[PDB]
């Protein structure tokens, strides 16, 4: 993994400082470096101890946790709202129809 | 849901 940015990038602030001024534990991208708060991300707290334990990769370097594909910077993919990987629409099974209003859970996070 | 292209 990349060494962790001690910074925020939303916010600025290192691990002392989120954005009510108050110690908050970064999570860090594990390709490049970029580090967010989980209140700057809006992770829920179980989202955030999940995230914690595996190899997180930010918002810019995530690739679908199906096809692996790299990808162009135009392509879309859903989050996990339980583990935060991403899936392209076409790889999530069981295949959506339609993007869901509330949360989505991925197929590694509930297999079926 | 939450998506690369609406986050
Ligand atoms: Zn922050
Ligand atoms: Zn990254
Ligand atoms: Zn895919
Ligand atoms: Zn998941």
């Amino acid at each position: 993994h990349m060494e962790p940015i001690p910074i925020c990038s939303f916010c600025l602030g290192t691990k002392e400082q989120n954005r009510e001024k108050k110690p908050e534990e970064l999570i860090s991208c594990a390709d490049c470096g970029n580090s967010g708060h989980p209140s700057c991300l809006k992770f829920s707290p179980e989202l955030t101890v999940r995230v914690k334990a595996l190899r997180w990769q930010c918002i810019e370097c995530k690739t679908c946790s199906s096809c692996r594909d790299q990808g162009k910077n135009a392509d879309n993919m859903l989050f996990c709202d339980s583990c935060d990987r991403g899936f392209h629409m076409e790889c999530c099974d069981p295949p959506l129809t339609r993007m869901p209003k509330g949360m989505w859970i991925c197929q590694i996070c509930r297999p079926r | 849901a939450r998506t690369k292209q609406t986050a």
